[PDB]
């Protein structure tokens, strides 16, 4: 049944879609895809002036 | 998920279905010496009777 929606429930349709990094705020916003994100206790940045 | 932590999750508790059922299954092998030690001292009449 997926693969029916692989092919016609995952694209080739909009009749409202936006996507992102179409609508022009994503030069305000780093997109990143870091699958494991529920697993951290923390996450980090140092930053060095 | 795609994670291969998840995938490692998962690892560690099919180990450990490796290391219950052969524990289990070992078990009555190391519970028909018990029994026949019983079955044996069930009908053991002590010896100087």
């Amino acid at each position: 049944d997926v693969e029916f929606d692989a092919l016609l429930g995952s694209y080739c349709n909009t009749l409202s879609l936006v996507r992102f990094l179409e609508l022009g705020l994503s030069v305000a916003c780093v997109c990143t895809k870091f699958p494991e994100l529920a697993y951290m206790n923390e996450g980090r940045v140092q930053f060095e002036v | 998920d795609g994670t291969g932590i998840s995938l490692h999750r998962q690892l560690r508790a099919i180990q450990q279905l490796a290391r219950n059922v052969q524990a289990v299954l070992g078990a009555f092998e190391r519970g028909t010496a018990d029994q026949m030690l019983h079955v044996l001292l069930e009908k053991a009449p002590p010896l100087a009777l």
